């Protein structure tokens, strides 16, 4: 048809200048003021409605994020920061957004002067390293065999949450589970509470039940009713093969011309059955796990031996029951060794919760996996509940790795910006007033905690950075449930200084990226 | 000042299609309304005066009837009150065979006096009450209204005489003969063993000739042809297979692995001998007749044909195993020569033409067997659908009659005696469930008005007269349908009689019905969206 | 407006006290409509589903999810009451009422400027008096048969209608007692409900075996065995294929015979084996001998069983190897390597019944049967599903009863002493989480109200009579639903179990906390 | 594939599942493969000169 | 009791938890061109899947 000559495509379209800049700094503000309430011990909780009709009650900032669709691509970086702050730490991520939409206000405010936004950006760069060194230098450490303040740091972590009120129960819950998961061998130690430490919620009963297991239990039931349903101290075997006769890999057909080789042929089907099961026997095991299908034939060779049969188990279930009892899972029956058996398993027994039957390895000595049995009001309380322990959980593998604290309740965003003011009155050019604005930037957080209790923001906020100014009052914070000042050695709220190393260096680089951009062009085919 | 918001709660909650209606108003008197409606579509064709109703139903299939359980399922309900009471008449039709209408008429005129009841100020629980105080005691009035038992199942005339009744309502005009028919089919079934079989009698229905041409056949037959030649056998002894009259092949695969000339030149041969001394073999025990539930190979025909045996294929497994009992063979799951015992006897079987129908009959000449057919004949395709029928309720109350043999007086005289004893019982009942029994009473005239309504009378007339003469102490007068002007007549000795069982699981269910619809106080639909089946 | 609505244009929010009244009007919306279920004295309600199946019921939970709603709070509550119903299976109509009316308390006080923290802290501390108050008011007690019956009563009675209820009392307190051991849990699992269309609904009854819904699919097979040898097996008895392609390869018409008549020796010697074994336990013609296997039998099996005068079923449900092994007292078999007349059940009775086209088969007359299995039998589809609706609810409340060492009293009267406790207590209490505590023992107190209601007295003046009863003597008195006076739950027979009492408090408690600390719903996931 | 009015044989509140099955049960979905759910990313792909060689 | 697929409500579970980065939306059309062009151009031995609505 009609013809118009173009360079680019005609969806191809192109904004430039400071209408880039200030659109991407109100992006990243919106975002923050998305989840501003969301911080503090007073913090409120928030509905969010799945496109696939699922419920998400929260006051996570991740959950929050990444509910919600946007199509500036400066908040999906705000959202993909915020994803980092939580696969990276597990915590921290309502404070790294705030963080950031702050310290991009106040770099809009140069750049709406005449000021480059490379100079803002080294200003950045230079505050940000001074962050880190005044955080390394308040920082205190901490004692892990002291389960008194492991404990402690839990709670000040959990504070925030929902599960606040049952403190000392998932406390204690996320503090077995991260202490029975950690793991030592060849000279490399590792936590691992992605794998192991599953997390399962079943509906219903109170959740001053839950509990942290002893084990593993998994959603299954024996495969046939003869099967004991209780063994005392069970001789475990875990398998991936299938314990019925299967097709080759090979076309194999057959052709049969005499009479009996139809039947032999059967009647060799069931022996080989028979002769993996009595390999099995062999060992004298009492449990059979099996991640496939066992045939019913099989169910009967065993049940002569008197052992009882699991089948259909995933792999991730298998794994852990083989950390939780010591076992080794084996793929060809033949080649089962004495070392392969799990012994260390102390009870196994499948109950019926509800209507449906679960099974339980929950006596085992030195467990390295664990079942967090999590039992609440519905299915969305439950999810929350999962939340918070893996943010606790979380908390605790940090603290165990870094054995460094730093103080909490905005105590430390005011002390480092404090030592930042300080360190800027003897630089004298013309990044200094940035480097001071984004130090004093940090002091977002416990004005925020001010105004999430309700309290008097401007005059509580002045009385915190006159405290700050003096000699020694580097861990003189907000006091978020009563909105007074009060000493955080006192309060007893502490944080990981990772976490915090975390948060900063998240939110500095994240302005740092997004000063950084001044055109956008949008539209084009992917080409690919 | 202009919209009308829809309530907060609730109204704002419920979703786009659905419906919801709670309260007295909007509930109860909606779905009286629609059972009252349903009652009334059914009520003309409501006892020998009653008319035929022609339905058409979504796929154009076409019924002519006035049984209410045939017209119920035909017609496409779709409120959920009058839904269950049609779920009530079928459990009626299932449980006993007949008596729908009354199921239908009796619910019906309850709901009808359950609202009046509520109206005048009556909750729903007391009429609940009062309706099931009522019902206990008409289900132990009814044993005493029994005038006369059956006494005797294996006579051709009191048997006719019993059905006459049951089978006048439907083909008013002749029911002797249909009494007849069904009476000698019933009685060559039921042996000296107490237990009969509604399935064993069958039905077959060839155009041409009207109903009058009817005729039962100790035996069954099968509107088909035979395979093979001969088509008539004297002395019978078929033998049935359940397998196809083939060659019996593997069932994983078959292949015919040829290795030199010889065997290619010789299997075909092999195959045709093997054949011939298979179906030579079963000829050799004396079987003439062989009947076959597969296919027919075209080399075991010829051999059937040379031996002279009579070839019937039946598609139909049931066919099968009816053909097996009424003749007395065993279905060899092989081509198998039968065993003495296993053999099949039969009179007769011949092949034959009905009108312009080829049929295979396997008959008896002793008036005995297992199973009996009617073979109905006719002019049009829905008469015959109505003449059988007629026969199923026929058979369903020569079912009921040998589970339970008394009878109680039929044209009313049942239900007015019902109605006078328990309104006799409830002057007596002080309290608020007086109203409720005394109007559950009062529905029993809704049967005696409905015959009378039917018949041309005047209702009132023949309800008057029948309370005068039960109160003169007859219990077994109803109105006399022969009659131009309001009359009755002890059917006693006219013979209408209907059987108790009948009459007890009627009320019940039809009081059942009543009181569940009643109830229910809110009612919430969903969008109808589809779901055709 | 919002920040969440700039981002993405076309996302629907409600912000704060916007928030707080949806969920609130949602809830009391639940509240009204499920006001009318409690109590034995409610209103049956009518459901009708796309299709056109009509569902007649008194349950919340069905009600919950038979009702058209699409709100994202009735969700919540939803979800609720399907994990109380899951794990207790009684008191959801009672979760919705006190949910609801905890958020009608709460906003009674939030409207007037007040936190909902405070209401939330308050909640809690209401709570934990209200636990340690009903674990004193609770009443231990030896589970005989009476005390059973009166929990069975007070819960079918109000289930299902008076006389109903008082059948279905009787077959599920026995039906729980015959399958009940020791100082052993309950399955739930082991009383089948089977459902027969064609008596009336008070001919439901129990028996003391199983009843399979197939029967023998062979035409010569006996219809009624006195004495029975159970076999109960999962071992395929019709025709196999080889697993690696066989394919047969014959050169004429007899070989092919052959192959066809040693192709089924497999099959035939399992046969020749259960034929064995019958004529070895029984080789008079007196006693009968029953196959009810799991997998198929193939029409000549079955022909081969018919001639040795053995009755065979196939395709049984996988439960029902542990309901005969437990019921007639066999081994079930994977496998007929080694058959013994030791793994064989016996049954004092198994007949065929048959209704319509549907077949059905009973074993009875049993030794000791652990499993039993429950006749639903009623004139209409709807009346079967509410008879079953009402056996499930009967079944908890007697398992809970027993799992319980003690039982609650009802109508009402625990939730008014608990109420008077609260309000001893919310002195003790320091701050403005008084309100809160008069909040949740005003919430509690619906239920006395909504039964009071429903009977149709007045509901103020009957509650201020039931609480100048209680505190004048200190009784647990309750709403008499006849007359509206204060009775004594206890002595009249009124129970209601421990363990739903409890999870009511918690889960009612933790829900309407939740709600009331959510100040913003989004919905931002398109575009 | 030629759905149409799925509605019909899904409903209205199918989910995935519903979905899923479905679409596999008339073996048009393609078979599900097994992958990792997270991990750092490479994104690389041959060229030239991509190879270490020895020092000769 | 296997055809309730118990398995359904599992699956439900891990498609809610399958991943952590966003979940993109579904692709949409806004010419007729467009939806010509997207099914005329792509890999052949690659499955598209349109939805009217
Ligand atoms: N009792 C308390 N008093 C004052 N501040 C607190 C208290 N508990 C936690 N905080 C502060 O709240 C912050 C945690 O808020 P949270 O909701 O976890 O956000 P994030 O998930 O981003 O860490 C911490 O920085 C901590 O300093
Ligand atoms: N010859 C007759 N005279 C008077 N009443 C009759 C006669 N025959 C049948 N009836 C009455 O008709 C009623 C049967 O009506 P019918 O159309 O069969 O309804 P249903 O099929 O529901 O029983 C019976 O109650 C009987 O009393
Ligand atoms: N006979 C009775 N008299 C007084 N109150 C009763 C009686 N039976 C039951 N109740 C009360 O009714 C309540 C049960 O109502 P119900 O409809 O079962 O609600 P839910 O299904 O939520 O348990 C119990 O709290 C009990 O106290
Ligand atoms: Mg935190
Ligand atoms: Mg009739
Ligand atoms: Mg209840």
């Amino acid at each position: 048809g009609h013809r118009p000559v173009l360079v680019l495509s005609q969806n191809t379209k192109r904004e430039s200048g400071r209408k880039v800049q200030s659109g991407n700094i109100n992006a990243a503000k919106t975002i923050a003021d998305i989840i501003r309430t969301c911080l503090g011990p007073k913090s409120m909780m928030k509905m969010l409605l799945d496109p696939m009709g699922g419920i998400v009650m929260t006051n996570d900032g991740n959950a929050i994020l990444r509910e919600i669709q946007v199509q500036h691509p400066a908040a999906k970086s705000m959202i993909e920061i915020s994803r980092t702050q939580d696969e990276e730490v597990g915590d921290g991520t309502t404070s790294v957004i705030i963080l950031a939409g702050e310290m991009l206000s106040v770099a809009e405010h140069f750049l709406e002067q005449q000021m480059h936004p490379t100079v803002v950006i080294s200003a950045y760069r230079k505050a940000l390293d001074d962050m880190i060194s005044t955080l390394k230098k308040i920082s205190i450490p901490v004692d892990i065999s002291d389960s008194d303040m492991m404990l402690n740091i839990i709670n000040s972590s959990i504070t925030t949450k929902a599960i606040s009120r049952w403190s000392s129960l998932a406390c204690n819950i996320a503090l077995d589970a991260v202490k029975m998961v950690q793991f030592e061998e060849n000279g490399r130690k590792e936590i691992d509470i992605k794998k192991y430490a599953r997390v399962e919620k079943i509906p219903g009963g109170i959740i001053e039940d839950s509990c942290v297991l002893r084990g593993v239990m998994i959603n299954k039931d024996v495969t046939h009713p003869r099967m004991r349903r209780y063994i005392k101290n069970p001789r475990i075997v875990l398998l991936d093969s299938s314990l019925e006769y299967k097709k080759g890999e090979s076309q194999t057909d057959i052709e049969i011309t005499r009479e009996e080789d139809f039947t032999r042929i059967l009647q060799m089907e069931e022996e080989y059955i028979q002769q993996l099961c009595e390999d099995i026997i062999q060992l004298k095991p009492d449990v059979v796990i099996t991640e496939k299908g066992i045939s019913d034939l099989a169910q009967h060779y065993l049940m002569r031996a008197n052992i009882t049969a699991i089948r259909r188990v995933r792999k991730t279930d298998n794994n852990r029951i083989a950390r939780a009892c010591g076992a080794r899972i084996v793929s060809r029956p033949e080649e089962l060794r004495e070392d392969d058996v799990g012994t260390g398993a102390g009870l196994l027994e499948i109950k019926k919760i509800g209507d449906e039957y679960f099974t339980f390895i929950t006596d085992c000595k030195d467990p390295k996996a664990c079942t967090i049995l999590l039992r609440g009001a519905s299915k969305e309380i439950l999810s929350e509940v999962e939340r918070n322990l893996q943010d606790a959980m979380q908390v605790c593998r940090n603290v165990l790795l870094d054995p460094q604290l730093v103080p909490g309740g905005g105590a430390s965003e005011m002390a480092v910006a404090h030592a930042l003011t300080e360190k800027s009155k003897a630089m004298t050019g013309v990044e200094q007033w940035p480097y001071r604005a984004v130090a004093q930037a940090l002091e977002v957080i416990p004005r925020t905690l001010i105004q999430n209790c309700g309290a008097s923001t401007i005059r509580l906020l002045t009385s915190l950075r006159a405290k700050h100014t003096q000699e020694n009052c580097e861990t003189w914070g907000v006091n978020g449930e009563t909105g007074t000042l009060v000493d955080m050695k006192e309060l007893g709220i502490w944080e990981p200084l990772a976490v915090k190393l975390q948060t900063y260096k998240t939110a500095v680089e994240t302005a740092v990226l997004l000063l950084r951009i001044d055109d956008i062009v949008s539209g084009h085919k992917k080409k690919g | 000042a202009l919209h009308v918001p829809k309530a907060p709660g609730f109204a704002q909650m419920l979703k786009e299609g659905a419906k919801h209606f709670s309260g007295l108003e909007e509930a109860v008197y909606r779905n009286i309304q629609a059972c009252k409606e349903l009652a009334q579509t059914t009520r003309t064709a409501y006892g020998p005066n009653g008319m035929n109703k022609m339905v058409i139903n979504h796929l154009e299939k076409l019924f002519v009837t006035n049984d209410a359980a045939t017209i119920l399922r035909e017609l496409e309900v779709q409120h959920p009150a009058a839904k269950m009471i049609v779920m009530a008449s079928h459990m009626q039709e299932q449980e006993v065979g007949d008596g729908t209408n009354f199921v239908l008429v009796f619910a019906g005129a309850l709901l009808e006096l359950a609202e009046e009841l509520l109206r005048i100020g009556l909750s729903v629980s007391e009429v609940i009450e009062g309706y099931e105080i009522a019902c206990r005691k008409a289900h132990e009035i009814l044993p005493n209204l029994v005038c006369c038992s059956a006494k005797n199942l294996r006579d051709i005339d009191e048997v006719s005489s019993l059905l006459r009744t049951s089978i006048m309502s439907k083909q008013y005009g002749n029911e002797v003969f249909l009494a007849k028919l069904i009476a000698q089919a019933c009685v060559s079934i039921f042996p000296d063993s107490g237990h009969f079989n509604v399935d064993n009698i069958r039905v077959c229905k060839i155009l041409g000739s009207g109903i009058s041409s009817s005729s039962v056949l100790h035996g069954m037959v099968f509107k088909k042809e035979t395979e093979g030649d001969v088509t008539s056998v004297k002395d019978a002894k078929i033998a049935v297979y359940s397998c196809p009259f083939d060659g019996m092949i593997t069932e994983t695969k078959g292949t015919v692995l040829i290795k030199t000339a010889e065997e290619l030149m010789n299997f075909s041969k092999g195959e045709e001998n093997l054949m011939d001394a298979q179906v030579k073999a079963i000829a050799d025990t004396g079987a003439n007749v062989v009947v076959t539930g597969g296919k027919v190979a075209d080399m075991a025909l010829h051999y059937a044909n040379k031996y002279n045996i009579m070839l019937v294929r039946l598609n139909s497994k049931w066919d099968l195993r009816r053909l097996c009992k009424t003749v007395g063979a065993t279905a060899l799951p092989r081509l198998t020569p039968p065993v003495l015992e296993e053999m099949g006897h039969c009179d007769s079987v011949y092949l034959s033409e009905v009108g312009d129908t080829q049929v295979v009959v396997f008959k008896h000449e002793k008036e005995d067997g297992a199973i009996s057919t009617i073979v109905l004949r006719g002019s049009t395709d829905n008469l015959m659908d109505d003449i059988e029928r007629a026969v199923d309720d026929g058979v369903n109350t020569f079912k009921v009659l040998t589970r339970d043999k008394r009878l109680v007086p039929g044209g009313g005289a049942t239900e007015i005696e019902l109605a006078k004893q328990i309104t006799s019982y409830g002057e007596t009942c002080p309290g608020l469930e007086q109203y409720a029994i005394k109007k559950f009473a009062e529905a029993f005239e809704a049967i005696p008005r409905a015959l009378a309504e039917n018949s041309g009378v005047k209702a009132n007339e023949v309800i008057s007269k029948l309370y005068a003469v039960h109160q003169e102490g007859n219990k077994n007068v109803g109105l006399d349908i022969e009659a131009e002007v309001p009359a009755v007549k002890d059917m006693l000795e006219a013979g209408i009689l209907d059987t108790y069982l009948g009459k007890y699981w009627a009320i019940k269910l039809a009081t059942n019905a009543a009181v569940t619809v009643l109830r229910v106080d809110q009612i919430i639909m969903a969008k109808p969206a589809g779901g055709p089946k | 407006m919002a920040a969440v609505k700039t981002l993405n244009p076309k996302a629907e929010v409600a912000r704060a006290q916007a928030a707080l009244a949806v969920n609130i009007s949602a809830a009391r919306g639940l509240q009204d409509v499920l006001r009318t279920n409690l109590g034995p004295k409610g209103t049956m309600k009518m459901l009708v589903s796309g299709a056109g199946d009509i569902k007649l019921t008194k349950d919340g939970n069905v009600l919950l999810h038979e009702m058209q709603i699409q709100h994202p709070t009735a969700s919540l509550i939803a979800k609720v009451a399907t994990a109380q119903d899951d794990i207790t299976g009684d008191g959801t109509t009672s979760n919705v009422l006190i949910i609801g009316e905890l958020l009608k308390q709460a906003d009674l006080y939030i409207s007037e400027g007040l936190h909902p923290r405070i209401i939330t802290e308050g909640f809690e501390a209401a709570k934990e008096k209200a636990l340690q108050f009903l674990e004193e008011v609770k009443v231990s007690r030896e589970m005989d048969r009476e005390t059973l019956i009166d929990v069975a009563r007070t819960s079918l009675r109000t289930k299902v209608h008076a006389e109903l209820a008082d059948v279905l009392t009787e077959a599920v307190v026995d039906s729980i007692l015959a399958i009940k051991k020791q100082d052993e849990p309950i399955d739930l699992f082991m009383i089948e409900i089977m459902e027969m269309k064609h008596k009336s609904e008070t001919d439901t009854s129990l028996i003391r075996g199983l009843v399979l819904d197939h029967g023998a699919r062979h035409p010569d097979m006996k219809k009624r065995v006195e004495d029975a040898y159970i076999l109960t097996c999962n071992v395929s008895l019709e025709y196999e294929k080889t697993e690696v392609n066989s394919g047969f390869f014959y050169k004429s018409a007899e070989e092919r015979e052959k192959l066809v008549k040693a192709e089924r020796k497999f099959i035939e010697d399992r046969v020749k084996k259960i034929i064995e074994l019958k004529r070895k336990v029984c080789g008079d013609s007196d006693k009968g001998f029953v196959v009810i296997n799991q997998k198929g039998i193939d029409p000549f099996s079955l022909d081969a069983l018919s001639k040795e005068g053995i009755v065979a079923l196939r395709r049984a449900k996988r439960r029902n190897m542990e309901r005969l092994t437990l019921a007639c007292g066999g081994v079930a078999l994977n496998s007929f390597d080694d058959l013994s007349p030791d793994c064989l059940g016996h049954a004092g009775l198994v007949y065929e019944y048959t209704l319509g086209e549907e077949k059905f088969t009973f074993i009875e007359k049993c030794n000791n049967p652990r499993s039993v299995t429950l006749l639903i039998k009623g004139p209409n589809k709807h009346t079967l599903t509410q008879i079953k609706d009402a056996v499930r609810d009967g079944l908890r409340a007697v398992k809970n009863a027993i799992d319980d060492g003690c039982v609650v009293p009802g109508a009402g009267a625990v939730e008014v002493a608990m109420a008077e406790a609260l309000i001893k207590h919310k002195p003790s209490v320091k701050g403005r989480a008084q309100l809160g505590v008069q909040a949740f023992a005003d919430a509690l107190l619906i239920i006395p109200k909504v039964l009071a209601q429903n009977s149709g007295f007045d509901l103020q003046e009957t509650l201020v009579k039931i609480q100048a009863e209680h505190s004048e003597s200190g009784q647990l008195v309750g709403v008499d639903l006849n007359t509206g006076e204060p009775m004594v739950a206890a002595e009249v027979g009124v129970w209601d179990n421990y363990c739903v009492k409890k999870q009511l408090l918690h889960s009612c408690t933790v829900i309407a906390t939740n709600i009331l600390l959510v100040d913003e719903i989004m919905r931002a996931g398109m575009s | 594939g030629n759905f149409v009015r799925v509605t019909d044989q899904l409903g209205d509140d199918f989910f995935a599942v519903d979905l899923e099955a479905f679409l596999q049960e008339f073996g048009l979905l393609p078979e599900k493969e097994v992958l990792v759910l997270t991990s750092v990313r490479n994104s690389a792909t041959c060229h030239s000169e991509d190879s270490d060689l020895e020092i000769d | 009791f296997l055809q309730q697929y118990r398995k359904q409500r599992m699956e439900e579970m891990r498609q809610q938890l399958h991943k952590g980065p966003q979940f993109k939306q579904v692709f949409e059309i806004s010419s007729g061109e467009g939806f010509l062009d997207m099914i005329d151009k792509e890999q052949k031995s690659i499955v598209i899947m349109v939805h009217i609505y």
